């Protein structure tokens, strides 16, 4: 019944090469996310990195300017039924 | 036979009341499941109770005895789900709870089974 | 419910039966630190490593079979009673260091062996 | 299999009202000993005390000069099984 989905994925700053966002932990023992970025425009590569369960804050860098990137975060996380799995995303869309 | 019998009675009412407690409780408060921690607490109490109450009676059926300690107890307890538990949190670089979580349930568990043996050797005149 | 049920008492069933043997076979060949009660906890400690990584990886899995592994198997298999008495009986009997001996062996011992099933199968993909 | 009953229970020393005796351990987590001993004549009371299971030796006090005493020892024993039980004894004869 417990979500597993982090929430209020957003960008809190931003330069035209670069996005720090920040989501709200899902109730739930977080073992690392995972942040996913590429352009919105859907002919160029996607590209992923882990941050820390104890982090809710990542920078992403090496973005083009003026271009629609989607943003999306996923939880590699403990259950109790489940033990080790990954959960649905949360994304967003954000023009640099 | 008859001793098989006690184990698996006394185990399959213990492992159906950990899975009924754990999935009802554990995402509770995640950082210290506390479905785990109370069948582990209410395993230490009985055994504790049990290791008292036994040794007054010496001359009972060694069925209930089984029944009770190596099933019951010996099914609702668990030491493998405490450590996944406590290694998620290790992975999650959570320390302070993975801490917490080891010295909670050993030193509690502990506790439990000596209250369950001052309180039954306490009753006895 | 009910599907869910019968892997908690099959599986609980195999491992309360296999604790049960190895436990009456070896634990009094060393008292101090039982080897039967020991094994099954490392042994269970090392299944739900391997089940961690293993159902990591293939998602597709029936939630049957993965509740019979961990809440029936390893849930059943291991124990924090019957290793909460045999350190109680020595803390009674005041062999202390054996009692933080075994504390120690079960606690950290069946962390690493979580630790190496799930390395080991993480290694292997 | 693994026997819970003491073995080799002696007289170490003796006074003409004490005796020290000792005996070997039982390879299993013995809880206490339990000493017993009354005077072999007839129907005089056995009496009983314990020891810690760490001790393998106890003095007996209080005796009677010139008198046949038997005494017994059994453990108060953990063991998988039987949990708490209670030993047979070993059992031997002195005289102050
Ligand atoms: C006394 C009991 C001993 C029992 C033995 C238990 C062994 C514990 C295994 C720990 O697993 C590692 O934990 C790191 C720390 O949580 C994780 O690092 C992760 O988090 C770090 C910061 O928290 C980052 O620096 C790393 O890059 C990142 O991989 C890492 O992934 C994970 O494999
Ligand atoms: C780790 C977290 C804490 C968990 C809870 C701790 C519970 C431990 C209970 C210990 O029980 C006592 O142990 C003493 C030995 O340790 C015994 O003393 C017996 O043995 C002593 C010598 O070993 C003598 O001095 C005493 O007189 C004699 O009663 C005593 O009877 C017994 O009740
Ligand atoms: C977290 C727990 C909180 C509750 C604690 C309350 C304890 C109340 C009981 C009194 O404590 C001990 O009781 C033992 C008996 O129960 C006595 O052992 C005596 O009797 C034992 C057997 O019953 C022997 O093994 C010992 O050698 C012998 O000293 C021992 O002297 C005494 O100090
Ligand atoms: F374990
Ligand atoms: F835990
Ligand atoms: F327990
Ligand atoms: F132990
Ligand atoms: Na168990």
């Amino acid at each position: 019944s417990v979500s597993s989905v982090p929430t209020k994925l957003e960008v809190v700053a931003a330069t035209p090469t670069s996005l720090l966002i920040s989501w709200d932990a899902p109730a739930v023992t977080v073992v690392h996310y995972v942040i996913t970025y590429g352009e919105t425009g859907g002919n160029s590569p996607v590209q992923e990195f882990t941050v820390p369960g104890s982090k809710s804050t990542a920078t992403i860098s090496g973005l083009k300017p003026g271009v629609d990137y989607t943003i999306t975060v996923y939880t590699m996380y403990y259950s109790y039924s489940d033990l080790y799995s990954y959960s649905s995303p949360i994304s967003i869309n954000y023009r640099t | 036979i008859k001793s098989l019998f006690a184990v698996i009675i006394g185990g399959s009412v213990g492992c159906t009341l950990r899975w009924l407690l754990s999935t009802k409780f554990n995402s509770l408060f995640p950082n210290l499941p506390p479905g785990t921690l109370v069948v582990n607490l209410l395993a230490g109490l009985i055994i504790g109770t049990a290791l008292a109450y036994f040794l007054r009676q010496p001359h009972l059926d060694p069925f209930w005895k089984l029944m009770i300690t190596t099933g019951l107890c010996g099914g609702l307890s668990t030491m493998s789900t405490f450590s996944v538990e406590v290694f998620a949190l290790l992975q999650a670089g959570n320390y302070i709870w993975a801490l917490t979580s080891v010295l909670v349930h050993v030193i509690g568990s502990l506790i439990m089974t000596a209250l369950g043996f001052f309180i039954i050797t306490i009753l006895f005149a």
